[PDB]
């Protein structure tokens, strides 16, 4: 028992989670909600040899989210925590990735180019400056 | 059976603040790691820097087992986001962020390689004459 | 020049450095002459 | 260029700072004074000329070519000064057209 | 003003020298630091130190800014961190399944031994580059300032792009021994497309 | 047996070290006929299966229907040809053009490629 | 904005992968720079092409090729690239209509413009490096000819092929009936001409 | 330029020749002999196919169609089952130092149109080489009639003055390696 040694519990339990990429109007929308205990409903429907993982938005908080799987046999992930009690441990082990891809296609953009509106935008060169005397 | 028609749903939660700050912990698959072997690990930060700003070190079982060293994700998400997603026993799924992206590469052990001495030299008058001798000899 | 069956007396070269160290200097005038002429016709005007 | 390249470069990487070697000799108490500069908006009239009199004026092409002055306009730029003294106050900055 | 273009990597013949195939990528933020541009990967020919194993033209060299002299690619490799060969060629050969490449990388490989480890590798680099001085680890400092600042800035100036450099590397060794296998064409000194 | 027999004996480059993932030579048992393949830098070694360990010059690794990659088919600038039958599939569209490669070697010889998804298979004439 | 509309598609940053394991995949580069691979190009490439002609994408600003056997899309973005309009024809047509022909005639007292007509994504400018790839026909004579000829491909078409010429091999009368170095020596001439 | 015959990559014309030939140069651009044919060699095309061949500077890079390097130490149980026939074909080539030549193997591959156009023969090669490096380099060869041309190659040493006797004065050189500058020097030098 030391500072320096890491809780391998999680591990051990053979703990599996996944890990997804997603949008950042969704993340943004997830920090607009803050902890509130909701921010919609993820839905997984398999059939016979195929299966279709979704996610849906909370009618609230937006006042389908197809997630895609990616292959995990190329790279090996778990994951640790750092406690602010100062205590590390391995939660346990990556067994799928995805990624989430919006719905709407060239609508979307519109809000992208507002997003880049909002990221670009401080005043360059632009206004000359009439003229000065003092 | 139902395995051919099933539907399931479940609540997502993201709270505002968690006690633990949440990491990636990545491995290359060709690394062929063994979590089975794990009987102990260590895990302290770098020291070839000589806190928050430098790479890691990791020593499972020690001396013994396997040492790898922790490099912090180069890029960053400014378009996207990475987020860990958790079951609960209440029947949920728990979001949480992913605070930082951690490679993880072996350092190798007694491998053994002095490269000061004199093999600078030795290569001058290298023609790849020898190689097993050289490594002996210390 | 010095392998069978190759004629001893024709054999030349467009070399000027060579030619003279294996015939010597009036064989140099020679061929160097030769070598003048002969850019000088392909290139169709004639000199004296 | 005037668009976006100069704003960038006086924008962009050389925040400086100074000071001065205090505390020589002996010294202590609280204070080496420090000071910060750096630069912001950018501004560019239309070209100018100024007479002998000191009077400016808004300068014709053609009578750049005639009298040979060059047609070219004045730049001005924001500056701040920032006083983050090494205790007693963080905040003493000053603004500026230059 | 007509120029040759910018960070963009261009195989060509060099005959009349000892280089067998050149491989050149001018670096620059033309609208960013705008200091320099250097970086040269270098196929060898023409040589043999007599019993060595001989062949010159796999000797593969790379010319980095600073340095008075030319190193090895793998070396600089070896000094961005990656240690295992098979990592170096990972970086290097994709396909993985081109043995004939692999054994045209093989003499690199073997070249690189006597500095397996960063450290000396940086400080080997040092000592081709910066004056001679008692300085080790200042030395190293001065070597690991040059790879991630000087080298392809382009790519990055700071520890968070180091990794992806290395990745870049790669692809101007590929692109160098995809000319010299002739499975690419060569790229030609004079087309608009090189140009700015 | 017979010259019919392909010459592929394995040229074989990786198969690195198991441990520390070096490269591995080769180096002899003179006691157990047995070629072995060892790190430089560790005491690993393990027997080789073939006695190859390089050749040079097959002077004809023809390279006519490898490297080319299908997608090539998408390409605008190169000649549709209405000359018929993809061998695999039954249509024509076969996009066709020499060489393509700098050991041009002096081929003349046309290669084409079946564009619709039902192949992507490639062949020589 | 380039950088981020690739991220947020589908491109994998190549911290992400191991390559060994997605080698196979279409390498994607910016100003010279690789920011990652991705396993689709004709789809992407086509969405980039979509977009760009839809100006989401500064059209006269970003250039965009595919090199289809290296398996590699490069995109720039920078300064000092020369480029000239074409047409954009497609399904073995024109993409420009003779309505638009007389809403250009209209502009006597119309607003309508040429910055219209490339927003009618009937024009894209393309550099020398993207002018390697395309297949350009010299008139819609030859275009319509196709059924007979050997190239029935074509993707751009030249707005007239006098174009070629510069300022002072404009001036000059039925240049083509004249000896090409003729044509050079009335160009230095031409400025020597007073008027 | 202008087109002529086979030749003209041939001498430099007019100004740049001039240049060439005023300067004395020591290394002209496209040096050459007008060599003439005497006898039945002046008349008889495969007459002269012969003293060209005597003449070209052909290397055994030149004529090698291929090279394989082959672990293995006794003939006897080949590994390549097919070379099993030699070893049943030279049992009595020096039968003492079988004990003595090194498990490693060179094995070249011949091309049969090629070898035809030089009009050169195996027994040539094996004594020019053997003869070039010496009888250290211990040469066997095939059956012209073989519908493969093989050369088989190993290495030998001075039998007496090695066992050991401080630590070998050849500081324990890789034997593989050696046999790759025996194929490195053994083809770029070669001029048969
Ligand atoms: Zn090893
Ligand atoms: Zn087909």
């Amino acid at each position: 028992a030391e500072r320096g040694e890491l809780d391998l519990t999680g591990a051990k339990q053979n703990t599996g989670v996944w890990l997804v990429k997603v949008p950042k109007y969704l993340s943004q929308q997830w920090a607009k909600a803050s902890g509130r205990g909701e921010v919609g409903k993820l839905r997984i429907a398999k059939t016979q040899g195929r299966t279709e993982v979704s996610f849906t938005l909370n009618e609230d908080l937006a006042n389908e989210h197809p997630f895609v799987l990616q292959s995990v046999g190329g790279q090996t992930l778990t994951v640790f925590t750092e406690s602010s009690s100062d205590k590390l441990s391995l939660e346990g082990i990556v067994v799928q990735r995805a990624e989430c891809r919006p719905a709407a296609s060239e609508n979307y953009m519109r809000l992208k180019r507002l997003q880049i509106e909002e990221s670009s935008k401080p005043v360059r060169l632009s206004q000359q400056l009439d003229k000065v005397v003092t | 059976g139902p395995s051919s028609q099933n539907v399931t749903e479940y609540v997502v939660r993201v709270p505002k603040n968690t006690t633990k700050k949440y990491n990636i912990m990545a491995f290359n698959a060709a690394d062929k790691v063994n979590f089975a072997t794990w009987n102990q690990a260590r895990l302290e930060r770098d020291l070839s820097n000589k806190p928050e700003d430098q790479p890691w070190l990791l020593r499972v079982n020690g001396k013994s087992g396997r040492k790898f060293k922790g490099i912090k994700k180069g890029g960053v998400t400014e378009n996207t986001s990475y987020y860990i997603f958790t079951q609960c026993p209440d029947g949920a799924f728990e979001a949480f962020p992913v605070h930082n992206w951690y490679n993880f590469t072996p350092l190798a052990r007694h491998r053994t390689l002095t490269a000061e001495e004199a093999e600078e030299e030795w290569e001058r008058r290298n023609k790849v004459l020898n190689h097993f001798s050289i490594m002996q000899q210390r | 020049l010095s392998e069978k069956d190759v004629d001893p007396v024709r054999t030349t070269s467009n070399d000027i450095v060579e030619i003279f160290t294996v015939l010597g200097i009036e064989a140099v005038r020679k061929a160097l002459e030769r070598e003048l002429y002969h850019v000088i016709s392909f290139d169709g005007s004639y000199v004296n | 260029f005037i668009q976006m390249s100069v704003q960038r470069i006086v924008e962009d990487a050389p925040p400086i700072d100074l000071q001065a070697e205090a505390q020589h000799a002996s010294g202590e108490v609280e204070e080496p004074p420090r000071y910060l500069l750096k630069f912001e908006q950018i501004y560019l009239s239309k070209p100018t000329h100024w007479e002998r009199d000191g009077a400016p004026s808004p300068m014709m092409p053609n009578e750049a070519r005639l009298r040979n002055l060059t047609y070219s306009a004045p730049l001005y730029v924001d500056i701040t000064k920032t006083v983050i003294k090494e205790g007693e106050e963080q905040l003493q900055t000053q603004h500026q057209k230059t | 003003q007509e120029k040759m273009a910018t960070n963009t990597v261009y195989v060509f013949a060099k005959k009349d020298s000892k280089y067998a195939y050149t491989g050149e990528c001018r670096s620059c933020l033309e609208n960013s630091s705008r200091p320099t541009s250097t970086i040269w990967v270098s196929m060898l020919a023409r040589g043999g130190q007599g019993a060595k194993k001989s062949a010159i033209g796999q000797r593969i060299v790379a010319t980095l800014p600073y340095i008075k002299q030319e190193v090895p690619i793998i070396i600089v490799f070896r000094a961005l961190g990656f240690v295992s060969d098979r990592d170096i060629l990972e970086h290097i050969i994709y396909d993985f399944e081109d043995p004939e490449m692999m054994e045209m990388v093989k003499p690199s490989l073997d070249e690189a031994f006597v500095i397996q480890e960063q450290n000396v590798a940086l400080n080997f680099i040092g000592s081709r580059g910066a004056k001679p001085g008692v300085t080790k680890e200042k030395r190293i400092k001065y070597a690991k300032e040059v790879l991630q600042k000087e080298m392809l800035p382009h790519v990055g100036v700071s520890d968070f792009c180091e990794t992806k450099k290395a990745y870049f590397l790669g692809y101007m060794v590929h692109r160098l021994l995809l000319a010299a296998l002739g499975r690419r064409e060569l790229d030609d000194r004079d087309h608009y497309g090189n140009k700015r | 047996m017979e010259p019919d027999g392909t010459y592929e004996p394995g040229f074989v480059g990786i198969r690195f070290c198991q441990e520390c993932n070096n490269m591995l030579y080769p180096k002899e048992d003179k006691e157990n006929r047995i070629l072995l393949y060892a790190c430089r830098n560790c005491d690993y070694q393990q027997e080789a299966d073939n006695s190859c360990i390089y050749v040079n010059k097959i002077t004809h690794e023809v390279d006519e229907l490898t490297q080319i990659i299908a997608d090539v088919s998408q390409d605008p600038t190169l000649p549709r040809t209405e000359d018929h039958p993809c061998q695999k599939c039954g249509h024509k569209e076969a996009v066709f053009f020499q060489s393509h490669s700098a050991r041009a070697e002096d081929a003349m010889r046309l290669y084409y490629v079946c564009t619709a998804p039902h192949c992507g298979h490639r062949w020589t004439e | 904005p380039i950088l981020e509309f690739l991220e947020e598609w589908s491109m994998e940053n190549l911290e992400e992968i191991s390559p060994a394991a997605i080698a196979d995949a279409t390498k994607i580069f910016v100003n010279g720079c690789w920011v990652g691979i991705h396993k689709d190009p004709e789809q992407l490439m086509n969405t980039l092409r979509k977009l760009r002609r839809q100006m989401d994408i500064i059209v006269s600003e970003v250039s965009m090729i595919r090199d289809i056997r290296e398996r590699e899309i490069r995109i720039y973005t920078d300064a000092g690239r020369i480029c000239r309009p074409l047409l954009i024809v497609e399904k073995q047509k024109l993409l420009l209509k003779k309505r638009h022909i007389d809403q250009l005639k209209e502009r006597e007292y119309n607003n309508y413009s040429w910055q219209d007509l490339v927003a009618s994504g009937v024009v894209e400018y393309i550099d020398t490096l993207e002018e390697e790839t395309v297949m350009l026909a010299m008139t819609p004579d030859d275009l319509q000819e196709k059924e007979v000829a050997y190239c029935s491909t074509y993707t751009h078409c030249e707005i007239h092929p006098s174009m070629i010429l510069g300022v002072c091999a404009s001036i000059i009368p039925f240049p083509d009936h004249n000896q090409s170095p003729r044509n050079t020596y009335q160009s230095a001439m031409g400025k020597q001409a007073m008027g | 330029f202008h087109y002529a015959g086979v030749s003209a990559k041939n001498v430099t014309l007019g100004v740049p020749r001039l240049k060439e030939l005023i300067n004395i140069s020591k290394k002209p651009k496209t040096p050459s002999l007008t060599v003439f044919l005497l006898g039945q060699s002046a008349r008889d095309a495969e007459r002269a196919k012969d003293i060209l061949c005597r003449l070209e500077h052909t290397t055994l890079r030149k004529v090698t169609a291929n090279t394989a390097i082959y672990y293995d130490p006794n003939p006897q149980s080949t590994v390549v089952a097919e070379d099993q026939e030699w070893v049943n074909v030279y049992y009595e080539m020096p039968d003492f130092d079988v004990a003595r030549i090194s498990p490693w193997l060179l094995r070249v591959e011949l091309d049969r149109k090629h070898m035809t156009d030089r009009k050169l023969t195996m027994e040539q090669i094996a004594e020019k080489i053997n003869a070039g490096f010496g009888d250290d380099l211990n040469c066997i060869f095939n059956d012209d009639n073989a519908e493969k041309l093989v050369l088989r190659i190993r290495i030998m040493n001075s039998d007496e003055n090695k066992m050991q006797e401080e630590e070998e004065v050849v500081d324990k050189m890789d034997d593989d390696v050696f046999l790759r500058c025996i194929e490195s020097n053994m083809l770029t030098d070669m001029t048969l």
